[PDB]
DNA sequence: GGGCTACCTCTCCATGACGGCGAATACCC
DNA sequence: GGGTATTCGCCGTGTACCTCTCCTAGCCC
RNA sequence: CGGAGAGGUA
């Protein structure tokens, strides 16, 4: 019975400009 | 120039801590290059004594025996 | 600007003169930030190009060396020979102007 | 990692390998069941593009995550750049046994020492105090001693004074430019919360005491205590590596105190009286019978060492001032007297320490620098060298010069309306006459300050 | 004249200029913008109505169904403000929307719909604005800063210089929409006009005209004129207007009428044009090679055969001119191309063009925009129609239509939103004209091209994005939805709209957590003009252009106040008097100047309207009804100072404060400071901390009243009257009869805000500044907030300062403070920390908040009750246990502990509980006390307001049917049933009775409603059971290491706290409080602090003279003489106060409020000179030069050279020393690298970074570096062996390899790169 | 609103840096 | 075809630190 | 004990 943790992963860079690099 | 005379080195780790890591590890990867750990920064990376200061006598005693 | 700031800080500055001096100071601060960034980039490149140069031997035994002279551009002598050759081992014998002395 | 709220965070590698394993399993299922060619071509293109999204994601910003279409991080981004491993976690590491606070002056220090607060001293030295507490036998285990310094009992502070005494620390201001940016001192404990740094040494850090925050490091092992004492002690760096001049130049208050101390006015008390030595010059100035600067013949005794290392004593009556004698009590034996007979601003005191180091070695230059700092702050305090608004004298000739320049730009204004001169000739003419009037006002104020 | 409360302490105001316009309300950008956002707007201009009328009606993909719009409405918020900051929710009212669904029949495009349906649907929760101008997002208090981005419209920029290193300056044109796709015209050094879209790859700029349905002949018809040749006798003639010949070298003999006009070799003179036009010459003869360099305009097909002789845009040759000389094409049209006047750019670009027709051009654009897929005609038409010409995916605003019409020299400033053919073609014509030398480029640093967005506009745009996501949701569902089985709340969703607007207000680059530690800090954080954010620039990529100040920031953006460091000039501060225009640009007040008279009307000017007129300077010496007393006045015409005529100007500046901001109009003597120390003075004034005792600035400006009133920290009386009751909790104001409503009459009750946490852990506090029984006026202060005193703004405290180098304790920039200052508790700031302790539901069991804790004794449980939470007011120290909490493992201690090194008193305990957990005893105790306080608060509301209403009824029956004895036989309820006439009086009694019955009903329903708010459970995070919050409140005093600073960029760290004797002291005996260093004066050119020091010495000189005239208790005549002399004093000012109108306590209480010192103003650039300070010191018994002989405290003898003393207003900043101090023996270590953690809060270690490693390499240090990066970090084995060796007493090390290097081998080895280790 | 189950790849988001250096075509005889 | 330009693509852009906030979508219940 | 962003310090 799967509640797979990859569906709970925090998008921890949710404030970055999408054009910045290396992260 | 200094940004090129540090990449074109016989020691790929000192050229890897500097600019363009990808180009240095590809050129050092297709050649099978072998870094002797000779110099300051390569030994600050790997965590042994620097062969400059107090540790220079240690690299005398080490370079002598082996 | 063809109209200089004719008043000093002990007297009062009026509005426009203080405004122009504000432009000067902001050019100063914005120069110090970006100048500091390029300075740190310069120190990074220089300590990573030298980076392994270790004084290893007491003597290599060579009879070479550059020729030091005091620098002159057309004004006064800018740096004398004493400051340039203070503490640096000679290449060959320094001759007195008397021959073979 | 576990966060809080029934929700987890992690690196982006797990997401990229999740994507690659999904494309590889979908390719195994589509080639195991004999798909048509165009579907497995789109498949292998997505797998090649997935691995090319994993090994380096910078070259194609394709790998995107939810609610904010950003490029994900990858292995080449784990190694490259400012925040990879080489510059972030291998050349420079976060280092234990350290601390950091705000600096402050406290000039009662010798220059081979610095202050350090008791709270930081106990927090930095918990292992040594543990070892001494179970060495003298005041505890059994490590947890009893951990209760002892967690409680801050009364006996731990003599233990702390018996682990400080000869142990260096390393002070560090945060933008370290040159090799004087890290030096090593010996602690003196401070009831306070601020590192008391020696004043002269402050000029090496390019520091100022408006809230700079210096960090201490502890040399744990024995060879590092000797590398701190023999190479990095604040006495063993009194010349710059960049130039052979001193770096322990007395900075701002102390040269004002010396410059106030060695000068002369033409008429003060004790004018033209003879004095038997520097000792009664101090004894005259402390009472008030003389002034600190009034010209006086004295008998000084200088020791010029022109022999083979043995000092030759000679004595005479130099025509000097009283402040120069009070300073002459401090200059050590080998220097000549003529170094203190001038005004002694910043250049002359810089070459004073330069000649002291180049003649009498190291230790008279350390102790001579400490004595210069003590007498410079003391007689700077006796100076009271203030600043008032009536101290800056406007030229009386200023408005006349500015009015003449106004008449001259009126002249060139008329010559531009008369069509004889060009715009650029008006430009160079106006800047030249304003520069000349500027220099006339500057020489007016400079004379009217310096000689009035 | 002054009110009874304005006369408390009247500030002696120097200042020469009579003022005309008062300071406007300092928070008008936030309140006017968000007021503009959420308010019922007719005609759909701005607000929510512009979004709703923009996206609606939604109508499906020809499904005969349509969702149309009616109106909207917002209900009450569920919470008031204070309970919402305490609880943590948004302060947000819900958005109710009245939609309407209509559905047509089959085959009724125009027909009547068959079924309508209508309800008021819910979408989102748009957060309101608290009345101070802030938001509350998740319990905190946040500010959205106004953005300064580029104006939509057109921009013909240069981009000169550093392209291609040839000096040939390029030119580019950019049509920036407000919302939609970009459009960039530009050139190249092969002189070819190119276009690109949304910064993609490049297209030749005539292919868009090939997409706009234009033939080649129509393109060359547009960008060029015609040159007419005729088939005639021989050597085909040429029509000639001689203006075309201007500046040419004639390569043939120009002659006509048997007359040689121009010989070959000589240029066409102006006299040659006068000869050909004066002789009226039209037709001449050309050589046949002269036309051979020309390009034919239109096509010429063979009439006989049906073929093409010459195509359009083809150069002519002699043989081809024989090919068309034989058929009879009479009108030969060529395009006049001249390298100096009329450039041949479009012809070259048509030669670059691969395409011919409309379709292949649309294939090129469609292939460029969406690459990879095969193009199609319908997708190309839908693409190109939906890049520029549709209402949906492209829109200039009315601002974009204004700058777009204005920068083409059009006529109308109101037009369409979408582009047109004439828009793009006039852009290309204007760009070719700018290339041809006529016209000029625009600059982006000019504030006529930067527009201010604000909270209302950006929230309108994010709400618009919520509406386009919900229109793709509805256009999905309504296309599939069929019948009346759906109602318009099943289709629509709350998650995209509320997720979008919570994503904007929640966190962005423009939702700053408000720097709330100071009223100046709020009121200068809200007036902030950021250049960052979405749509504008970035921090690490700006240059020397946008960061540098420009000659049109005058009066609009403050030049001297900006943050220093990375963002300098990108976080610009708006001025004092400046406003936002109707379109969004900045504008500033000026006074209209008629031909002789300076008219005292004000008249706002934008940035470009200043550039036309000539504008006077503020400090121009004037007269009576208004004539400039000089015959020439220093002015500025077009960004250039000059000295123009006496009567040539058009506008005079309003006031001399209008160039600085309110962060900078609080520095007295600003005109004497270099702008560096003025800047650092404005920043450090922004970061003051509030003291414990608010103490007035001696040397102020007069902007202190406007800041302390206009911020939201004081309790401004809404209606003036008589104070009925004064308490630390509340202030109850009885209202005068004039400003009083007939119905809802009552009185006013102000609930002050007592000790609660700020955003920066300072203590916002309100204290009453009026006493019982005192007249108050509408617009006066009643409660001084933090850092305010009697309505002024008082940030720090003012102390006796000397300027002398004192024994090296003030070496670089230090400060030395006596024991007097720390004894009198006058920098002793009060901090409040908030410590959470959550009760998580984890694996292996829930968490209890019990007191049964192992490993601790009675020292832990001595300070708890039986529930386990600390008492209110039990004075904890570091290490004590506030909240007991254990986690089952028998069980492990996880109790909340006070962080190390702080003291203080638990002032308040919050308890939150998930709905589903039974409460412990203490939570029922707190809930009980909150119920008793809510019932007591509302019951005292009904008692005091009952006393006001019934006392008003008793005040009515004084006259008009008075029954004095019958009034208080029966009680205060039935006072309407007494005998009285039928007039306005008994009707007014019925008004008051219906008011009181409404007070009964509203009291009861708010009582049970308040029990519903307190009693119920609360929403929390998922997985937490109960949260206990504990408010510590430290009282931090002063110590060596704190930072203090005055208001001129004189920083300083207090270094030693000396005894009272060790200070210097003058011959009267008073010790000086703080001794600075004089050497900060000549280098850091801020001479303003010395004049502040002298004028402060004058202020306290008047203070000590009144103090001797009042401790001896002289009669009021002597005090009236002296106070009147002190307020007259010198040159003509604005103040002119007369003490013939004070009634002998208004003298005496004024002198009670001046005996500590007399407050003196100084406006920014119109302040006191030296001579007024010298005469004011002559009024005191003080020396003229401001210098006093002082006696050394240690030695007891006179300093030579008498030192400067005076009173300087000094500040304490919140960079205190017991936040900066941290140390680590051995704590916790990171997970992926085995390095110590980073920071103080995470108990971590300092970073011995890269340059420090170069420092230890630069010595002979190796072992120090070896243990500095192998033992003390990055190796678990070496540090455990090290710790064992140190507790043993042996000093050695097992180095090994660092762990992070062994991670690096896995991150290179986990690529396809073998990395190894030999031997 | 919200608790249980899960993306096992869809469209316009975007749009204000500059220098430098070297490689990969563009082109001119 | 061989040498020379021209566009195109990558790499880079100062250290140390202190606070705070903020972290999942869809959907059929 | 995970990383981003925002502000601030030198
Ligand atoms: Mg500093």
């Amino acid at each position: 019975k799967y509640e797979d943790v990859m569906h709970r992963v925090v998008n921890h860079a949710h404030q970055r400009n999408p054009n910045k690099k290396w992260s | 120039g200094i940004t090129k005379a540090s990449l074109a080195t016989e020691s790929f780790i000192s050229a890897a801590s500097f600019q363009e890591t990808t180009r240095v590890l590809t050129e050092a990867a297709v050649a099978g290059k072998r870094d002797e750990l000779r110099g300051l920064k390569e030994n600050v990376i790997v965590g042994r004594l620097i062969p400059a200061g107090t540790g220079y006598a240690y690299h005398q005693d080490r370079m002598r025996r082996r | 600007i063809e109209t200089p700031i004719t008043a000093n800080f002990r007297e009062g500055l009026n509005v426009l003169q203080y405004f122009i001096s504000t432009h000067g100071a902001r050019k100063g601060l914005a120069d110090t930030a970006l100048k500091t960034a390029n300075s740190g980039y310069l120190t990074r490149r220089l300590v990573d190009v030298a980076q392994d140069l270790v004084v290893t031997e007491d003597d290599c035994g060579t009879h070479e060396g550059i020729m030091m002279t005091p620098v002159i551009e057309g004004g006064d002598v800018k740096e004398p020979l004493r400051d340039r050759v203070l503490g640096r081992v000679t290449a060959e014998d320094v001759l007195k102007p008397g021959t073979a002395d | 990692v576990p966060l809080d709220g029934g929700r987890f965070a992690t690196s982006d590698l797990n997401d990229l390998y999740r994507r690659v394993i999904n494309r590889n399993n979908r390719l195994k299922r589509l080639l195991d069941l004999a798909a048509p060619d165009i579907i497995v071509r789109n498949e292998k293109r997505m797998l090649q593009e997935a691995v090319d999204a994993l090994l380096d994601n910078g070259r194609r910003g394709r790998a995107i995550t939810g609610s904010n279409k950003r490029p994900l991080k990858s292995l080449a981004d784990m190694i490259k750049g400012k925040q990879g491993r080489f510059r972030q976690n291998l050349l420079g590491k976060r280092v234990d046994y350290s601390g950091r606070s705000v600096i402050t002056v406290g000039p009662y220090l010798r220059l081979h020492q610095c202050g350090l607060p008791k709270k930081m001293a106990l927090e930095l030295f918990k292992p040594f105090i543990y070892g001494k507490l179970e060495l003298r036998g005041l505890a059994t285990t490590i947890k009893a001693a951990k209760k002892m310094v967690e409680r801050e009992e009364a006996v731990v502070w003599d233990i702390l004074d018996e682990v400080i005494r000869e142990h260096p620390v390393l002070l560090n201001r945060a933008p370290t430019l040159h090799r004087l940016g890290i030096q090593a001192f010996e602690p003196v404990l401070i009831e306070g919360k601020a590192i008391q740094l020696h004043p002269l040494v402050c000029a090496a850090y390019n520091a100022d005491f408006d809230g700079d925050q210096m960090a201490v490091h502890v040399p744990l092992t024995l060879e590092a205590q000797l590398e701190a004492r023999a190479l990095m002690m604040s006495t063993n760096n009194i010349l710059s590596p960049a130039n052979g001049e001193p770096i322990i130049v007395p900075s701002q208050d102390v040269v004002l105190g010396l410059y106030y101390m060695t000068r002369d006015c033409v008429n003060a008390k004790g004018e033209g009286m003879v004095l038997t030595g520097p000792k009664e010059a101090e004894r005259l100035y402390r009472s008030g019978l003389a002034s600190l600067h009034a010209r006086v013949k004295v008998r000084i005794t200088e020791y010029e060492k022109d022999a083979n290392g043995e000092l030759v004593a000679k004595t005479s009556l130099k025509d000097t001032t009283v402040g120069r004698a009070i300073l002459w009590m401090i200059v050590p034996k080998g220097l000549p007297y003529s170094i203190v007979n001038q005004a002694l601003g910043k250049k002359a005191i810089s070459k004073m320490l330069n000649t002291c180091y180049r003649i009498l070695g190291l230790k008279p230059t350390v102790i001579f620098a400490d004595q210069i700092m003590y007498t410079g702050f003391a007689y700077a305090a006796r100076s009271g060298a203030s600043v008032g608004i009536d101290d800056m004298v406007i030229p009386e000739k200023k408005h006349e010069i500015i009015s003449e320049a106004e008449a001259e730009v009126a002249e060139i204004q008329e010559q531009f309306q008369s069509g004889l001169v060009t715009a650029g000739e008006r430009y160079n003419k106006v800047i030249d006459i304003w520069a000349a009037a500027n220099d006339r006002v500057s020489k007016a104020m400079m004379d009217n300050l310096q000689t009035e | 004249v002054y009110s009874y409360t304005e006369k408390k302490r009247i500030r002696k105001d120097f200042g020469k200029r009579p003022q005309v316009l008062d300071v406007p309300y300092l928070l008008s950008i936030q309140l006017d913008s968000f007021q503009k956002f959420i308010e019922q707007d007719p005609e759909g201009q701005y607000g929510l109505e512009a979004a709703f009328r923009s996206v609606f009606p939604i109508q499906s993909y020809s499904g005969n169904s349509e969702l149309q719009y009616v109106s909207y409405r917002l209900g009450e918020p569920v919470f008031d403000v204070q309970e919402c900051q305490i609880r943590g929710v948004t302060y947000s009212a819900p958005l109710r929307v009245k939609l309407r669904l209509v559905i047509y029949e089959r085959e009724a495009p125009e027909g009547t719909v068959k079924d309508i349906k209508e309800q008021e649907v819910y979408m989102g929760e748009i957060p309101l604005m608290t009345d101070n101008g802030t938001f509350v997002i998740n319990g905190t208090e946040r500010v959205i800063v106004s953005q300064l981005h580029r104006s939509p419209g057109v921009f013909f920029d240069s981009d000169k210089g550093k392209t291609h290193s040839s000096g040939k300056v390029l030119y580019n044109a950019r049509i920036i929409p407000y919302r939609g796709s970009w459009l960039d015209f530009e050139f190249d050094p092969k002189d070819n006009l190119f276009v690109r879209i949304d910064r993609r790859r490049k297209l030749p700029a005539t292919i868009i005209l090939r997409a706009l349905n234009y033939t080649t002949e129509q393109i060359l018809d547009l960008f060029f004129e015609k040159v007419i040749f005729e088939i005639r006798d021989n050597k085909l003639q040429m029509e000639l207007v001689p203006e075309r010949l201007r500046g040419e070298t004639a390569s043939f003999d120009i002659e006509a009428n048997g007359k040689v006009y121009v010989e070959k070799g000589r240029r066409i003179t102006a006299r040659h044009i006068r000869q050909l036009e004066k002789d009226d010459v039209k037709l001449i003869e050309v050589p046949v090679e002269y036309i051979a360099g020309k390009v034919v305009a239109k096509d010429y097909i063979d009439e006989s055969t049906g073929e093409l002789i010459c195509a359009a845009n083809m150069e002519l040759s002699l043989d081809l001119l024989a090919k068309l000389s034989q058929s009879g094409h009479k009108r030969i049209e060529t395009l006049f191309t001249n390298d100096l006047d009329h450039g041949p750019y479009i012809s070259e670009t048509l030669r670059v063009d691969p395409t011919n027709d409309r379709l292949s051009a649309l294939v090129e654009i469609y292939r460029m925009m969406r690459p990879g897929e095969p193009p199609t005609r319908e997708a190309a038409e839908s693409l190109f129609e939906n890049l520029f010409f549709s209402e949906d995916r492209y829109d200039l605003s009315a601002v974009g239509r204004m700058k777009f019409n204005r920068s083409l020299l059009r006529e109308e400033i109101e037009g369409s939103g979408i582009l047109s053919k004439d828009d793009i073609i006039d852009v290309m014509k204007k760009l070719i004209d700018i290339r041809n030398g006529k016209g000029e480029v625009d600059d982006i640093d000019h504030l006529g091209n930067r527009r201010i967005r604000s909270v209302g506009e950006m929230a309108e745009n994010q709400f618009r994005v919520g509406l386009v996501r919900v229109e793709r949701a509805v256009k999905e569902r309504l296309s599939l939805g069929d019948l009346d089985t759906l109602m318009p709340q099943d289709m629509i969703n709350a998650k995209p709209i509320s997720a979008a607007v919570k994503e904007f207000f929640g966190s962005s680059q423009l939702s700053q957590f408000m720097d709330q530690n100071n009223p100046l800090s709020e009121i200068t954080h809200k007036r902030r003009i950021s250049a960052l954010g979405p749509g504008g620039l970035t921090r690490e990529r700006a240059g020397f252009e946008v960061r540098d100040v420009h000659p049109t920031h005058y009066g609009r953006v403050c030049p001297i106040e900006t943050p220093e460091g990375p963002n300098i000039g990108l976080i610009n501060s708006l001025s004092v008097y400046a406003q936002t225009n109707e379109y969004g640009f900045l504008e500033t007040p000026y006074r209209k100047v008629t031909d002789g008279v300076v008219t005292d009307e004000i008249h706002y000017l934008s940035a470009i309207e200043e550039g036309n007129y000539v504008i006077a300077q503020a400090n121009s010496n004037l007269d009576e009804e208004g004539h400039f007393v000089e015959d020439l006045v220093t002015c500025r015409s077009k960004g250039e100072s000059s000295l123009f005529s006496r009567d040539q100007v058009d506008y005079m500046d309003v006031s001399t404060q209008q160039v600085v901001s309110v962060g900078a109009s609080l520095i007295p003597f600003l005109e004497h400071d270099d702008a560096n120390r003025a800047l650092m003075g404005a920043n450090m004034q922004r970061q003051a901390v509030p003291t414990l005792r608010a103490d007035k600035p001696l040397v102020g400006t007069g902007m202190e009243r406007a800041v302390a009133v206009d911020s939201g920290v004081t309790a401004v009386a809404k209606r003036g009257g008589v104070v009925q009751y004064v308490d630390a909790s509340r202030i109850v104001i009885k209202v005068n009869e004039d400003e009083m409503y007939p119905g809802e009459a009552g009185i006013d009750i102000y609930n002050l805000t007592k000790y609660t946490r700020s955003n920066q852990n300072t203590c916002i506090n309100q204290m009453p500044c009026v006493s019982l029984g005192e007249p108050v006026e509408r617009g006066d202060v009643l409660a001084d907030g933090p850092s305010t005193d009697l309505g002024e703004l008082a940030l720090g405290q003012n102390m006796r300062v000397a300027f002398m180098p004192w024994n090296g304790y003030n070496f670089e920039d230090s400060i030395l403070v006596s024991e007097r200052v720390v004894q009198e508790d006058r920098f002793t700031t009060i901090h409040i920390q908030e410590l959470a302790c959550v009760s998580r539901d984890t694996k292996l069991g829930p968490e209890e908040i019990t007191a049964d804790i192992p490993n601790v004794g009675e020292a832990a449980l001595s300070k708890l009750d039986e529930s386990g939470i600390v008492y209110i007011g039990a004075e904890v120290t570091g290490g004590d246990i506030l909240v007991g909490k254990v986690t089952p493992k028998d069980v492990k201690d996880s109790s909340l502990r006070v962080p190390n090194g702080v003291s203080g008193t638990v002032i308040d305990v919050q308890v939150f509980t998930r709905d589903g957990v039974e409460k412990d005893k203490r939570a029922l105790e707190i809930e009980e006390m909150q119920l008793k306080q809510a019932k007591k608060d509302l019951s005292e509301e009904l008692q005091i307001l009952e006393a006001g209403l019934f006392s008003r009824i008793r005040a009515v029956l004084v006259a008009g049917g008075v029954e004095a004895e019958k009034l208080d036989k029966l009680p205060r309820d039935r006072w309407l049933e007494l005998g009285l006439t039928d007039e306005e009086k008994q009707n007014q009694l019925e008004q008051l009775a219906e008011q009181y019955d409404e007070l009964k009903h509203e009291f009861e329903k708010k009582l049970e409603a308040k029990r519903r708010k307190i009693t119920q459970g609360d929403d929390l995070a998922p997985g937490v059971l109960k949260i206990v919050k504990v408010y510590l409140a430290v009282k931090r005093r002063i110590q060596p290491g704190d930072k203090m600073a005055g208001r001129h960029g004189n920083k300083g760290v207090i270094s030693k706290i000396n005894p009272i004797e060790d200070m210097p002291y003058d011959e009267n005996g008073t010790p000086v409080d703080i001794v600075l260093n004089p050497l900060g004066v000549p280098s850091r050119m801020n001479i303003g602090q010395i004049l502040e020091t002298h004028l402060g010495m004058a202020a306290k000189g008047i203070g000590d003279k009144i103090n001797a005239m009042l401790k001896q208790q002289q009669e009021v005549a002597k005090l009236r003489e002296f106070i009147q002399r002190a307020y007259d004093l010198g040159a003509d000012v604005r103040q002119k106060v007369d003490l013939s109108t004070f009634s002998d306590e208004e003298v005496m209480r004024l002198a009670e409020n001046l005996r500590k010192g007399m407050p003196i103003a100084t406006p920014v650039f119109d302040g006191a000179k030296e001579a007024e300070i010298k005469e004011l010191l002559k009024l005191g018994d003080l020396p003229t030069s401001g210098q006093i002989r002082l006696y050394d405290g240690r030695t007891g003898e006179q300093f030579e050279r008498p030192v400067t003393v005076g009173y300087m207003y000094m500040l304490k900043l919140n960079h205190l020393v017991d936040d900066k101090m941290h140390a680590r023996s051995t704590g916790s270590y990171s997970l992926v690298t085995q390095q110590p953690l980073g920071g103080k809060a995470q108990f971590g270690g300092q970073r011995f970074g890269e340059m420090e490693v170069w420092a230890l390499e630069a010595y002979g240090a190796a072992y120090t570096l070896q243990e500095m990066l192998t033992v003390k970090s990055d190796d678990v084995n070496g540090r455990t062996k090290m710790y064992k060796n140190i507790v043993d007493g042996n000093h050695q090390m097992e180095p090994g390899m660092p762990e992070s290097f062994n991670v690096l081998l896995k991150e290179i080895r986990s690529l396809g790169i073998n990395i190894e280790l030999e031997d």
